[PDB]
RNA sequence: ACGGGGAAUCAGGGUUCGAUUCCGGAGAGGGAGCCUGAGAAACGGCUACCACAUCCAAGGAAGGCAGCAGGCGCGCAAAUUACCCACUCCCGACCCGGGGAGGUAGUGACGAAAAAUAACAAUACAGGACUCUUUCGAGGCCCUGUAAUUGGAAUGAGUCCACUUUAAAUCCUUUAACGAGGAUCCAUUGGAGGGCAAGUCUGGUGCCAGCAGCCGCGGUAAUUCCAGCUCCAAUAGCGUAUAUUAAAGUUGCUGCAGUUAAAAAGCUCGUAGUUGGAUCUUGGGAGCGGCCGU
């Protein structure tokens, strides 16, 4: 505190009330900019439907194919590259079928080679991808 | 870019069959050896701590 | 082997009832049943063993102790007067209506219809 | 608006760092030595002494001589005592914090199994308190972590439901009776 | 953004949360007007207009679940069209009356508390405080063992007559007879380079498929992939994703920073705001405490 004063609280908190918003993690959760910005709107899970398929190429030195997937959502009807996340999973995946899909970790961010696809997929349509890849679960059709 | 060898190194793992199992002490009953062999069962030797599956 | 000690004994006067808090001893058994407890104080407290409800024997954890609770009325003139009607069913001088409530809630309210006293057109 | 409690809370800390080596050499220490059933068993030891603790922290740090300190920090000198670990005449208010996490185990029926010389080794006493073949005056207990008090350690006894007391002969005695006096007839 | 009582986290300060059972308010699709009554601007009253919508014999009627179930739509997301006047206490003329309020059973891994899946005796086989002998080996009061040894013992899963229990019972419980030697009464869920507890084991893949929060790993020796094994962690739980708190002294009141890492207005003037020099009753008078405290 650069002002130490006794009568001073109308400025500390003010000041404070200004120089908060500078936190880039406090205005991205109090601004209605970042909130309607996000693809899932304030939403932990989103279920939406495949129209069509991307190989995603691996960002810097592991030269692989992240094979993903474009899911236009039900809410929102935005699209989204969803990634797939166990081995060749992408095979449990056909065109014009609803997949559940969440976020990866790092928050509305790019996780690791794959470059600006912010999303994974969880289940196919009330069968989740744990089950069909460890093989626990058939196709629901 | 190539979604044609899609799961390449799954299939052609060939399928060594689970060998079967003497299932583990379970609750309580796992925590008995694993009192007894970390502290009592061996005597401190010469040389650095060693590993639990270390099999060199 | 019901060893019966009336403890915390207490004359109602305004329901003209004797209370206690019977403290019971009784173990290796099961529970002790609602038909041999009420013979006791015919033999205890030397009262009728038909005017008296018996009930409340209170298990710890082992199953060798209740404690238990009566209420001795001054006679079978005062056997249905300071007692609700849900105990004077349960020893068989008393039975409640079978007409059950999706009839009788609804028995009262589907003469709703026509007006006034002849309203049983509907049901029965 | 319903008559329910919902008031419920955790026995056990949520260890802060998962995978020290000291917490899983001294707090593994405590399953063998004292016969505990998993981790969860030995994490609400600290629990329980994190609530005496946090008050007797700040129960010396009141006024000296004060009557709200000289009442409540000798609240505490009737409950601590009470237990049966701090001694009956020197008491203190001071020595409370000079107390360590297996003194609950010097005194707790988790282990009074052990303790007296009434059992076989230190997982005997867990087996007979699962079976409830124990009591504390004319009342059986099947939970292990039973507080018995200063008062009541010669009160540790057997129930009379118990083959390991004062009782009958069980159930395989009577199962014998289709392998033994089957063939006897 | 219903507010508060509160909740989560918490050295100390703080920070987020409170639609949710208690209290206060507000609303009954949207508004608006009113009758009645002590008390509604009431919608389990009515009258309209605006939207929605079931009859119709096509003239004309009837309607409000944000009460309890149950649909439909919505979504990541949330149960059965169970069972009553018994606590309460209120209403009624009133001890006799009546109340999906209050209230009991289902679906329930949202969660929280307890809690099984071997503890004991001695043959397997190794140790050591120990006597002996250089090591040997025997000897063994005090235990540490655990290997596809023998086992005995039991309370409690499954199956259960009944009652204490109940506005009817069911469930622990109180408890009978019946019900455990791979005690098939069978534990999975994740990682196994580093952070970070735990394999430089073997095949297969060969910058492919993938793993990996971050760092990174795979280029035909992969401790990371895909598998087998053994191991490690937690354990009837665990992995995951999102908001949020601590860690964060990376919001700094306590407690940051501004020469060069981000940063001092180019520079003074200046009004509120903020902060503002020293200075105004001093020592002894009067008893005791074990010169001087009170």
């Amino acid at each position: 505190g650069k002002c130490r004063g006794l009568r001073t609280a109308r400025k500390l908190r003010s000041h404070r009330r200004d120089q908060k918003w500078h936190d880039k993690q406090y205005k991205k959760a109090h601004l209605g900019t970042a909130l309607k910005a996000n693809p899932f709107g304030g939403a932990s899970h989103a279920k939406g439907i495949v129209l069509e398929k991307v190989g995603v190429e691996a960002k810097q030195p592991n030269s692989a194919i992240r094979k993903c997937v474009r899911v236009q959502l039900i809410k929102n009807g935005k699209k989204i590259t969803a990634f797939v996340p166990n081995d060749g999973c992408l095979n449990f995946i056909e065109e014009n079928d609803e997949v559940l899909v969440a976020g990866f970790g790092r928050k509305g961010h790019a996780v690791g080679d794959i470059p600006g696809v912010r999303f994974k997929v969880v289940k196919v349509a009330n069968v989740s991808l744990l089950a069909l890849y460890k093989g626990k679960k058939e196709r629901p059709r | 870019g190539s979604l044609a060898r899609v799961g390449k190194v799954r299939g052609q793992t060939l399928k060594v069959a689970k060998q079967e199992k003497k299932k583990k002490r379970t609750g309580r009953a796992k925590r008995r050896m694993q009192y007894n062999r970390r502290f009592v069962n061996v005597v401190p030797t010469f040389g650095k701590k060693k590993g639990p599956n270390a099999n060199s | 082997t019901v060893t019966i000690r009336t403890r915390k004994f207490m004359t109602n006067r305004l329901l003209q009832r004797k209370q206690m808090v019977i403290d019971v001893l009784h173990p290796g058994k099961a529970t002790v049943p609602k038909t041999e407890i009420r013979e006791k104080l015919a033999k205890m407290y030397k009262t009728t063993p038909d005017v008296i409800f018996v009930f409340g024997f209170r298990t710890h954890f082992g199953g060798g102790k209740t404690t238990g609770f009566g209420m001795i009325y001054d006679s079978l003139d005062y056997a249905k007067k300071n007692e609700p009607k849900h105990r004077l069913a349960r020893h068989g001088l008393y039975e409640k209506k079978k007409t059950s409530r999706k009839q009788r809630k609804e028995r009262k309210n589907r003469m709703k219809k026509v007006r006034g006293t002849a309203k049983a057109n509907v049901g029965a | 608006p319903v008559a329910r409690s919902w008031v419920c809370r955790k026995t056990y800390v949520t260890p802060r760092r998962p995978f020290e080596k000291s917490r899983l050499d001294q707090e593994l220490k405590l399953i063998g030595e004292y016969g505990l059933r998993n981790k969860r068993e030995v994490w609400r030891v600290k629990f329980t002494l994190a609530k005496i603790r946090k008050a007797a922290r700040e129960l010396l740090t009141l006024d000296e001589k004060d009557p709200r300190r000289l009442f409540e920090g000798n609240a505490l000198l009737r409950r601590l005592v009470r237990i049966g670990v701090l001694d009956e005449g020197k008491m203190k208010l001071d020595y409370i914090l000079g107390l360590k996490i297996e003194d609950f185990l010097e005194r707790r029926l988790q282990t009074q199994v052990f303790k007296l010389g009434l059992a076989k080794s230190i997982h005997h006493a867990r087996v007979l308190i699962r079976q409830r073949h124990i009591r504390v005056r004319k009342q059986v207990v099947n939970i292990p972590s039973f507080i018995v008090r200063l008062d009541s350690q010669k009160h540790i006894d057997f129930s009379l439901r118990s083959p390991y007391g004062g009782g009958r002969p069980g159930r395989v005695k009577r199962k014998n009776a289709k392998k033994g006096q089957g063939g006897a007839g």
